[PDB]
């Protein structure tokens, strides 16, 4: 791949029902608690945390990488304070794919001051196919996908050296 | 080495108003939300206030009402109250604790709610009097001190 | 307000319990933390979010809620375990959301034998132009008595102390309900009574 | 466990996987168990997959092992409500070498 065209698939602002604002001081910008620019972290809204859908037919002209999260919680605490109900899952299909993964928990080490973790996948989807996610809890969903624009022979060169 | 260093206590006499600071060192201190909770000398403990850890809500005990401000600079690590119209109730020793989450910081006050309070400072004390300069009616300082502003044993 | 037991004791290897209640509004809609303020000192989260604890503290300690009540239990008693133990949980009341606090609970390990005070009540000297009720020692404190009482007091025979004091209009009204100081060890409410 | 042993340390555990749900009670009781394991680096929670297989050295239940390279200094957590098969021990990592393993019938002179 020589080319990516970033896409705006599932804008931040189209939850309406949960709270996607938050963010964690692992990923804090000068001291102050931040997330993933390309990822929203959805959490409960007014108490309830209501079933999450989003769906991306792909009108880019090209095939598109998506990637999304699962949130692996340090505690069933942490996991009702933020998504509430347990028993959650999240659901990822397309033409070609199905998942439905659920929120393994277990007590980790502190890594960046955290217990828990964040399980990301990805997908190609295909030109004119359709992305669909739903889910209870613990999502960490795209705001973005990437269209491949430019295609060749290239590489991923390993070096610490800088470009002249 | 993670603490919290309570600072401004003092005497103040009735009518006037207190402000007090609080240190933070050892850790981050702009991701916490933070608070305010007092305890009068040998009583028990008062919630005071609340501050978010990006400054964009606040919430009062329903004691504070219209005589309090509260403030916080995230990049001097620094806690601020500011408490207008004292009395003797106000007396008390003052305190600056952390509320604890998980990793995680949000607007809604649900999150915080499951947690609260992991670090606290030493304190720093505050007597409320206009006055100043067997034993009755002394000053300055087991005794025990009356309404007068006054202390004896 | 929340609301707890007055004061507590128990023995070395004892395992002991103490209460907190409290309305709808806090304890029944947000849970509940624990806080531990050993004497002369401040305080340190000994439990939160019910069930659990944080890190650095011992085992025996632990506590639960149901409904609008929660609880606090110690397994096993060390004489590092005696302090003041307050329940607070957030409220989501209106005026707005607030954090609150119970009123408080002391107990004590008994490092020593009972015992029970010396109280005695010395009325206002004839100087006397226009009081003193003193529990001359004692174990354990909180012995719950213009009224003015101080804080039960330390001291070398390790027992405790204390002192209250009144006022006057000066005038004789009480009597013939005249004086007491009447204080209570859990045990006995006792009676020093004198003076016109 | 906290690895203080000096180097990296392999541990073990296994996940038993009953014939029956009659089996499952007698043993671990509840049902609706699981198996957590987590460090610095992994993740699991396992549930107990139950199916009816055929008796081998006659056990119809099976033990599922699995494995991990626990970092020096790092931590190992595990927590269950059934179905666990713990390490009492790990395995320190004492020398370290181009070696192999080498199949034969044979024996040593
Ligand atoms: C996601 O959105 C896509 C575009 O908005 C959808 O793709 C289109 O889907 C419609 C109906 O499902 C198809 O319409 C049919 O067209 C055929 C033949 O059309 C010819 O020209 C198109 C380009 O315009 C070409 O793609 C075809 O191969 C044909 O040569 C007619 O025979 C039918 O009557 C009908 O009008 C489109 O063909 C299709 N576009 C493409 C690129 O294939 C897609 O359906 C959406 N997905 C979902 C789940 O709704
Ligand atoms: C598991 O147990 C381990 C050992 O008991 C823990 O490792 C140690 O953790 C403590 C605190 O987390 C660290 O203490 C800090 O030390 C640094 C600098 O120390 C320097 O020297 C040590 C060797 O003694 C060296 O490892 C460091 O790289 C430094 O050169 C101070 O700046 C801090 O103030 C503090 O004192 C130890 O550094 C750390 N040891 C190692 C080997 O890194 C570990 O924390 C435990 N894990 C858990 C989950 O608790």
């Amino acid at each position: 791949v020589k080319h990516f065209e970033k896409v705006k698939i599932l804008p931040k602002d189209r939850w309406t029902q949960h709270t996607t604002t938050g963010g964690s001081r692992a990923c804090a910008v000068s001291g102050n608690p931040s997330f993933f620019r390309n990822m929203v972290w959805l959490t409960e809204k007014g108490s309830n945390y209501p079933v999450a859908k989003g769906s991306y037919n792909n009108t880019s002209g090209e095939q598109m990488l998506i990637i999304w999260g699962v949130h692996h919680p340090n505690d069933e605490t942490e996991q009702r304070t933020l998504y509430q109900n347990v028993g959650t899952y999240v659901s990822v299909g397309t033409s070609t794919l199905n998942k439905r993964s659920t929120p393994e928990i277990a007590t980790r080490p502190k890594v960046n001051g955290q217990g828990g973790r964040m399980e990301f996948s990805w997908t190609l989807l295909d030109m004119w196919d359709t992305i669909n996610f739903e889910s209870t809890g613990n999502l960490i969903a795209p705001e973005y996908g990437f269209k491949i624009s430019k295609r060749g022979s290239s590489g991923i060169m390993k070096t610490e050296g800088t470009l002249e | 080495e993670v603490q919290l260093v309570e600072s401004g206590g003092g005497v103040v006499q009735p009518g006037r108003s207190l402000r007090l600071s609080c240190a933070a060192s050892g850790f981050m201190f702009s991701s916490y939300v933070m608070h305010w909770v007092r305890q009068p000398p040998g009583k028990g403990l008062e919630w005071v206030a609340v501050i978010w850890y990006d400054g964009s809500k606040t919430y009062f005990a329903d004691s504070m009402r219209g005589r309090l401000t509260v403030s916080r600079d995230n990049s001097k690590n620094a806690l601020y109250l500011q408490m207008n119209r004292l009395r003797a109730e106000d007396t008390a020793v003052y305190y600056c604790a952390r509320q604890q989450d998980s990793g995680y910081s949000g607007p809604e006050v649900s999150y915080y709610s499951h947690y609260g309070m992991d670090v606290w400072g030493q304190g720093t004390m505050v007597t409320v009097s206009s006055a100043s300069t067997l034993v009755k009616d002394y000053f300055p300082e087991p005794a025990v001190l009356q309404s007068s502003g006054l202390y004896s044993l | 307000v929340l609301t707890q037991s007055p004061s507590a004791s128990g023995t070395p290897g004892q395992a002991i319990t103490i209460s907190c209640s409290g309305s709808s509004s806090n304890i029944g809609s947000n849970p509940v933390n624990w806080y531990q303020q050993l004497p002369g000192a401040a305080p340190k989260l000994l439990i939160y979010a019910d069930e659990h604890r944080p890190s650095g503290v011992p085992d025996r300690f632990s506590g639960s809620k149901s409904g609008t009540s929660a609880s606090l239990a110690i397994s096993g008693l060390q004489s590092e375990d005696e302090a003041d133990y307050y329940c607070a949980a957030w409220d989501d009341s209106l005026s707005g959301p607030a954090v609150v606090f119970g009123g408080g609970t002391k107990l004590t390990v008994l490092g020593q034998p009972k015992a029970a005070p010396s109280v005695t009540l010395f009325p206002p000297s004839s100087e006397e132009l226009q009081l003193v009720c003193l529990i001359s020692d004692f174990y354990p404190g909180a012995v719950t008595v213009g009224v003015e009482t101080t804080t039960p007091s330390k001291q070398s025979n390790n027992k405790y102390a204390a002192s209250s004091y009144l006022s006057l209009t000066p005038e004789q009204w009480k009597s013939h309900r005249s004086y007491s100081c009447q204080v209570t060890h859990e045990g006995s409410t006792v009676e020093k009574t004198v003076a016109p």
